[PDB]
Formats: structure tokens, sequence, C-alpha cells
């Protein structure tokens, strides 16, 4: 688990961090979910999201 | 663009377009309710632009259009038009009023210096705008949208005449057929990330579009990321 492989899993940003670990961030408007990885919106509109149905 | 599709309603919700004396002269990115990047070779004299979010179709009133005017032009400290007027291609558009975000008008990621250039080298972005459809062509009226992959520097160097420096990046096919054109310059080049898009590139220029040996030269975004945060910060 280090950040050059697979980003350690985040879906946005990685850090290496203590005893083999990573932290995980996201970019302004996101918010790191429980699962420690994944960013959710923590913003109505954030940025570069397609909220219009594409269908 | 060469050889794109028709973008759906809010596909690309961070795109806007300038209007001057002619229209879709060239294309933005929204950074946040009251500033765009460009192309600073667009906006280089000091005539009145008008920005437009949430435009889908240029010829025709579609409800999501917020029209705002520029109140300062901020090319980048180090642009020089009288040298060069494509290396530090980049500005940045104040708007005389914010913009209203929502599902059509919706900023653009920025991501540190590092990360930038992580997701240029994923290797593939998407390109968008209203510029010319054919090389020498008519504009577009529906916004259009087209998927660039990364072009190696030895390629792109052998391709033209005129210089690239390692603030910019080549992205093409090398049978031709597809390619960003003129009015597309400013305009987002955009790297998707498990579903959320980051400003890799700045449209900036080219010779003949879309012809087979040449390619789209793009701005790398990553060497000024933190001017942009810095100047555009509310
Ligand atoms: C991909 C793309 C291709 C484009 N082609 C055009 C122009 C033809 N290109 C030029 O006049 C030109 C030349 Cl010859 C030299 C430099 N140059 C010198 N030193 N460094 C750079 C820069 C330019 Cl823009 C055009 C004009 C009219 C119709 C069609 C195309 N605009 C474009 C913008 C884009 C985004
Ligand atoms: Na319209």
């Amino acid at each position: 688990v280090t950040c050059n492989i697979k980003n350690g899993r985040c879906e946005q940003f990685c850090k290496n961090s203590a005893d083999n670990k990573v932290v995980c961030s996201c970019t302004e408007g996101y918010r790191l979910a429980e699962n420690q990885k994944s960013c959710e919106p923590a913003v109505p509109f954030p940025c570069g999201r397609v909220s219009v149905s594409q269908t | 663009v060469v050889g794109g599709e028709d973008a759906k309603p809010g596909q690309f919700p961070w795109q806007v377009v300038l209007n001057g004396k002619v229209d879709a002269f060239c294309g933005g990115s929204i950074v946040n309710e009251k500033w765009i990047v460009t192309a600073a070779h667009c906006v280089e004299t000091g005539v009145k632009i008008t920005v437009v979010a949430g435009e889908h179709n240029i010829e025709e009133t579609e409800h999501t259009e917020q029209k705002r005017n520029v109140i300062r032009i901020i090319p980048h400290h180090n642009y020089n038009a009288a040298i060069n007027k494509y290396n530090h291609d980049i500005a940045l558009l104040e708007l005389d009023e914010p913009l209203v975000l929502n599902s059509y008008v919706t900023p653009i990621c920025i991501a540190d210096k590092e990360y930038t250039n992580i997701f240029l080298k994923f290797g593939s972005g998407y390109v968008s705008g209203w510029g010319r459809v054919f090389h020498k062509g008519a504009s577009a009226l529906v916004l259009q949208y087209l998927r660039v992959p990364l072009v190696d520097r030895a390629t792109c160097l052998r391709s033209t005449k005129f210089t690239i420096y390692n603030n910019m990046f080549c992205a093409g096919f090398h049978e031709g057929g597809r390619d960003s054109c003129q009015g597309d310059s400013g305009g987002p080049h955009v790297t998707e990330v498990e579903g959320t898009s980051f400003l890799t590139g700045i449209i900036s220029w080219g010779e003949e579009c879309a012809m087979k040996g040449k390619y789209g030269i793009y701005t790398k975004v990553s060497r000024y990321v933190n001017w942009i945060k810095e100047k555009t910060k509310l």
C-alpha cells in the first residue's frame, strides 16, 4: 500500500503516511468518505462533475 | 473542433465562450464564480469581451446561458506578445458579477502542480469548443468535444517549424481528421479522474487543423496552477 501503486486506492489524491499507510484526499468542494478512499460532494455544485442527465 | 461530436447540454459545464466583434473567437474554463481561465493571445488587446457560461447552441436562446462582462484581464506575468504570442499563453478574466453555479455552470477542478502533471500523463484528455469544424471551415453551432491522446515531444517537434517549449504539450492523431482548431483557443483540455474532471491544458494553437502530420499545441496547466489559485482566491 503506497501512493505509487494504483494511487494508494485513493479516488483523487494520495499522500504516503506512517507505518506503510496512505492518507487520501480530495479537491475543494469534496469530502473524504467513510471508506477513507472515495471523494463525496460537500457543496451543491462541486467542480468537475457532470450533473445534468446525459440520457 | 474537427472530427468531434455534439456535446449534450450540461456535458462540459465549465466551458465558456468569449464573444467580441466576432462571436466564439475563443473559449475559456470556469475557475470559480468570478474567474475564467483562457489563452493570453485571445485577450491581448484591451477590447471588451463578453463571457457566456451555460452555453450550448450559440445561435439559439436555451435558458441556461449566463452572460457576464470582463472587468479585469490578468495575462501571466511571463507573457510577452511582442516576443512570442504563444509562450506562457494563459490569462485570467475577472467577471463583473458572479456566476450562479448550477448543473450547467460548474467550475473545472484544478489539482496541485504534481497531480495536474500526473493527470496529464494518463495520456488522454477531452477538448471542447465552438471553433471551426473543418480547417478553414465554419464555426460550430452546438458545442463540440473530442478525446485527444498525448503525443510524445520528439514527434511533436518534428511536425512543425515553430518552437515548442517544455510548458507546452502536443495532442492529436497521427492520421489527422481529429483536432482542436481556430476558435477553440483558450478552452479546456481536461482529464477525467474517476468521474471528476481536472484541468490539464489550455487549448493554444496549431497550423492546418486536423491535417495528417500536424498536432494541436496546448499549454501545460501544471506550470501555472499556483498562480491560478493565488490570483482567483475569493
Ligand atoms: C489546433 C489549432 C489549430 C489552429 N490553426 C489556426 C490558424 C492557422 N495557424 C496560424 O496562423 C498559426 C501559425 Cl501559422 C503560427 C503560430 N505560431 C508561431 N509561433 N508559435 C506558434 C500560431 C498560429 Cl495560430 C487558422 C486560421 C484560419 C483558419 C484556420 C486556422 N489556429 C488554430 C488554433 C488551434 C487551437
Ligand atoms: Na444558446
